[PDB]
């Protein structure tokens, strides 16, 4: 075995779930797009609704 | 022949050795904890013996 020590393996262990968390953030992301695009379809309806009447 | 000959027995049968979680590092320094477990058998007893001190 060839392992590095305790010390930097806690910060090696940090590198591996910052690319867990660099994937997470564009998850996040694309969620927040798909969340937003919706509510904007449905407040056009209701405008151009208003206008009609 | 009594007082002379003594006997040593080894089980010819398959033994199963079992390794504990440890870890091992990928190609991308990625930390794994594996198991694993070996079945090994005897196959020269007289040298199996002499190997490991007294069988």
């Amino acid at each position: 075995a060839a392992r590095p020590p305790e010390e930097v393996k806690a910060a090696f262990d940090d590198a591996i779930a910052a690319r867990e968390n660099e994937q997470q953030y564009i998850r996040e992301a694309e969620a927040y797009t798909n969340e937003v695009q919706p509510r904007a379809n449905g407040q056009a309806q209701r405008i151009l609704e208003e206008a009609r009447a | 022949i009594p007082f002379i000959e003594t006997v040593k027995m080894l089980d010819a049968r398959i033994q199963t050795m079992d390794n504990q979680a440890d870890r091992f590092v990928t190609k991308e320094k990625k930390d794994l904890i594996v198991d694993s477990y070996i079945k090994w058998r005897i196959s020269d007893f007289s040298r199996y013996y002499l190997a490991t001190g007294g069988g």
